[PDB]
């Protein structure tokens, strides 16, 4: 792959997502406006400017029309992607940490933190939308629901929508993974525990029917929408923060790492945080790509599987093209096997 | 001075004399007149301090000594200049007299590390050691901003390395790929090891043609944007062997590339001027017998592969009417002419061993038409080079011989889509037509080196526009895609044909294709900006009558000696460690088959890995 460097925040990175047909990029990060990048080049679009306090989570909707953010100044705004323009804003009683639209944009939810005594919550909230030119018509103050922290948990720290808006998927401050029914008035469903500490990320398959999970437990799990059966386990010296199934071949990207602290870094040394690609299917690393000065925080692959990005505790986006000899890529076997095809 | 041996020392002697030799000699005012010269060209270094102006057998003196209050401003003084010019003969020659603490007397002399034949190993070496199964190296402008290195390992080509910007502008093998040559706009580099690193660099701005000596041995470099580098000697040629310019030739305004041609052995050069043949000749680029051979009207030149014979020829020239001529060098006597009479236009396609020379020839009614094309081939193993006339027919547009051998391909214009006709040797001599297919969107004919297989290729169409004919005897197997195709070449022993898009030509696909010689694609890649691709060059190393009697030895049928074996050793390749990781390839083709089932049953959706168009 070739690598070039977006430098615009000076804070660390919280998010970075591509958009579904994978020419823009949008990143959050500890500063209080997000950015909005050409995934061809990193040249900066522009930015959403209005939060006053760290901007934790950004998504994008299925047609790139509003892009949605979560803060910790206590507030969730929806965003006009084509002029940057604030269009709605929900207080909050708590943080904001997570926030993602549902698999066809008319629904988004929202992880509530925790804080204070509060029990924490997922909550869900309803655009309606014009059917032609899916601008908004109407949204209401209150969500259509809550999901507060089932009986027994920890609270949410990630969710995500499966295939079709089905299912909620959850990852949980105890390690856990939860499951809630979006039929049954969201009810849950089923739940497995996995991590000894929290569950850092959780990000989706391409179809939305696996997902896979990571924390600074070292450890990171592909694990199956309908059972929650545990398909894969990638073993790691690495407390982890972030990972990503890819499109196009089947590689698992993982990213964290450990702030040095109190440790003399050489030059020699410096740059040295990497993301770590491991194949899918054998559980294998394969690679270690450098470039970051500090741990990763979160990682993106692009829809297309031919770009990815990485946001660092440094401030710094890293945005990566891949190279024929990653497309290539392939053991002996899967040679074998995809020629036999004629 | 003057004597016919004599000259100044070859190297700085001691820092602080002049010495200036074959000064104005002595007579009436010419000795004072001498000083007043002096104090105006040599007072430019400091004023002279001391001058000495010697007297020898009573001779006329030849020579002065001058010294300077500073001495050693009289190094640089004789290097500053020498050559100033007055009257007669006096054209003053600069030195310092002899060292007497050093000496010249034996060196260190000359290393090389490594020269110019250790990657035509590192050609032949890697084609032996590395494990695939089966074919070619290249040579890919496109993936990334990088110019890159591929093999064909039958399952996918796969990439050795990706190098950043490693040409300025376009990359180019050597002959036998000994050595990449590469453009950087500060000169061009010959890049060698293997490993590849710069072993030789030649300094010429301009240029944007950079070609070899068919023998590997010379580099030939042609600026069609004049600098203050040429001046104005534009056609520049590099000796291999050396590493340095042996000469240069004053630029040129016709025609195509190159326009300074090499016979096959690398001994003789040529260009034409239109009313002047100019024949130049290795190992030191001289001119042949001190001469060029004025003959006029000459409309293109093309060199024999076999010793040493050019093909050229004169359209109707005023006086002169249209002719083909066959000259042999360094006899340099038109030992066949052929009159053509009354011809729009002629090429001249000499067959691939140098046996024999097809002339396309379209000549002129009195309508001032070109009514119809002919083929004449000229026998050039045969006594007294008698001439087969062979064809007549309606505008041909393409001709190809088979690559080492005697058959011929033709393509036909306007009925309305292009017809193809088929040439082949009788048993009671003569080449005569053989076959013909119906017409067809090809219009570049591209043969095999191995001889049986011809493309015929419809360059530069949208779709379709690529198929595929086995022969002896013409018999069409396949025909295949290739989007906006520009670019196509094949294995120098024929298994595998390539075929690219340019984004130089074209931009609504951009691509390399690769394809086995059967009627089997092997892959289609898209390319994001691409450039070009060349294959690496590869030719047999060594061919004898028991190898030409070994390829026929199984006599026609079958054999089942070699590719059996090379797929039994690809089926251990599926064995030992390899089984677990079958077996998990297979349990997840599986599970998501199962996940694949349930999803179409109860929603009605398909699962996929890559996001749809």
């Amino acid at each position: 792959m070739k690598a070039i460097k977006l430098t615009g925040h000076e804070r660390p990175l919280t998010q970075v997502k591509y958009n579904k047909e994978g020419d823009l990029l949008f990143s959050c990060s500890k500063d209080s406006s997000a950015s909005v990048w050409y995934s061809l080049n990193g040249e900066r679009l522009g930015t959403l400017d209005g939060h006053t306090g760290t901007i934790w989570s950004i998504d994008v909707d299925c047609f790139t029309k509003y892009c949605v953010t979560g803060s910790a100044d206590y507030s969730i705004k929806l965003w006009d992607v084509s002029n940057g323009q604030c269009v709605a804003t929900w207080k909050s009683p708590v943080p904001v940490k997570r926030v993602e639209f549902s698999p066809c944009g008319n629904y988004f939810l929202a992880i509530l933190d925790n804080v204070m005594k509060n029990p924490g919550s997922i909550n869900i909230y309803e655009i309606e939308r014009d059917s032609a030119t899916h601008e908004l018509t109407k949204v209401s103050e209150e969500p259509i629901h809550k999901i507060i922290t089932h009986e027994g948990l920890d609270a949410a720290t990630v969710a995500g929508w499966s295939t079709k808006g089905k299912y909620i998927i959850a990852g949980h401050k105890d390690g856990k993974i939860s499951k809630y029914d979006v039929s049954n008035n969201y009810e849950y469903v089923d739940s497995i525990d996995l991590h000894e500490k929290s569950i850092s990320d959780m990000q989706f398959s391409p179809d939305l029917t696996y997902f896979i999970t990571s924390s600074r437990d070292t450890n990171s799990f592909l694990v199956d929408v309908s059972t929650l059966q545990v398909l894969k386990k990638y073993e790691t010296d690495c407390p982890l923060n972030t990972a990503v199934i890819t499109p196009l071949k089947e590689f698992i990207i993982l990213g964290g790492g450990q702030e040095a602290k109190d440790v003399t870094t050489t030059s020699a040394n410096e740059g040295k945080f990497e993301a770590r690609f491991y194949h899918k299917i054998f559980e294998e690393e394969i690679g270690r790509v450098q470039g970051h000065f500090g741990p990763l925080n979160t990682v993106a692959i692009s829809p297309q599987g031919t770009s990815y990005a990485s946001g660092g505790e440094d401030g710094f986006i890293r945005l990566h093209h891949f190279e024929k000899s990653y497309f290539d890529f392939k053991y002996d076997v899967e040679k074998a096997a995809e020629a036999k095809e004629h | 001075g003057d004597v016919l041996k004599d000259r100044p020392q070859e190297a700085d002697g001691i820092d602080s004399v002049i010495v200036v030799d074959n000064v104005p000699q002595v007579g009436p005012d010419r000795l004072e007149k001498l000083k007043n010269v002096i104090h105006k060209i040599f007072s430019k270094f400091g004023k002279i301090t001391n001058d000495f102006y010697p007297e020898e057998d009573g001779k006329t003196k030849g020579y002065i000594f001058l010294e300077y209050a500073s001495p050693a401003h009289a190094v640089d003084a004789v290097k500053n200049a020498d050559g100033y010019k007055l009257d007669k003969q006096h054209t003053f020659r600069v030195n310092l007299f002899t060292d007497f603490d050093k000496y010249m007397t034996i060196s260190d002399e000359w290393d090389i590390p490594e020269k110019q034949p250790f990657k035509d190993l590192g050609n032949l070496r890697y084609w032996l050691e590395e494990a695939e199964c089966r074919d070619q190296y290249s040579v890919i402008f496109e993936s990334g901003d990088r110019t890159s290195i591929f093999w064909n390992d039958v399952k996918d080509p796969v990439s050795i390395e990706e190098r950043a910007r490693w040409t300025e502008t376009y990359v180019r093998w050597s002959p036998k790929g000994t050595y990449l040559a590469t453009f950087h706009q500060r000169g061009i580099a010959l890049w060698g090891g293997e490993k590849f690193k710069q072993i030789q660099r030649f300094s010429h701005q301009g240029v944007q043609l950079i070609d070899f000596s068919p023998c590997e041995r010379y580099l030939v470099t042609f600026s069609p944007l004049m600098d203050t580098q040429d001046d104005p000697q534009a056609i520049i040629i590099w000796d291999i062997l050396t590493g340095h310019k042996k000469r240069g030739f004053h630029c040129e305004s016709s025609a195509h590339w190159p326009i300074f041609k090499w016979s096959h052995d690398g001994k003789f050069f040529a260009r034409m001027t239109l009313d002047t043949l100019s024949i130049y000749e290795t190992p030191s680029m001289g001119l042949l017998d001190k001469k060029s051979l004025k003959i006029s009207g000459i409309k293109d030149f093309s060199w024999s592969p076999g010793g040493n014979i050019i093909a050229f020829w004169v359209p109707e020239d005023k006086d002169i009417p249209a002719r083909v001529t066959l000259m042999q060098l360094p006899s340099r006597q038109e030992i066949r002419v052929r009159n053509l009479f009354n011809v729009v236009d002629c090429k001249l396609h000499w067959q691939k061993n140098g046996d024999y020379l097809c002339v396309k020839v379209d000549r002129t009614p009195k309508g001032t038409q070109g009514v119809v094309t002919n083929f004449e081939i000229f026998r050039m193993r045969e006594k007294q080079v008698p001439v087969d006339v062979v064809e007549m027919k309606e505008t041909i547009i393409a001709f190809a011989w088979e690559p080492n051998g005697s058959k011929f391909a033709v393509l036909h214009g306007e009925a309305p889509r292009i017809s193809v006709s088929f040439y082949h040797v009788k048993s009671n001599g003569k080449i005569e037509l053989s076959k013909m297919f119906d017409k067809q969107q090809a219009n570049t004919i591209f043969w095999s080196p191995q001889g049986q297989f011809v493309v015929l290729a419809g360059l530069r169409s949208m779709n379709g526009a690529l198929a595929f004919v086995d022969t002896s005897d013409c018999t069409v197997m396949n025909i295949a895609e290739h989007y906006m195709a520009s670019d196509v070449e094949w294995d120098p022993t024929g298994r595998y044909v390539v075929t690219s898009v340019s984004w130089w030509s074209h931009k609504v696909d951009n691509a390399y294709w690769l394809w086995t010689f059967q009627g089997r694609l092997l892959q289609k890649n898209n390319k994001d900006r691409f450039c070009q691709l060349l294959w690496r060059p590869r030719p047999p190393t060594l061919l004898s009558q028991e190898q030409i009697k070994q390829i026929k030895k199984d006599l026609k049928k079958y054999s089942k000696i070699f590719e059996q074996k090379d797929r039994l050793s690809q089926s251990k390749a599926s064995k030992e460690l390899v089984e677990r990781r079958r077996a998990m390839m297979e349990d997840f083709r599986k599970y998501g088959k199962a996940a694949q089932e349930l999803y179409v049953g109860q929603k009605n959706e398909r699962l996929e890995l890559r996001g749809g168009v």
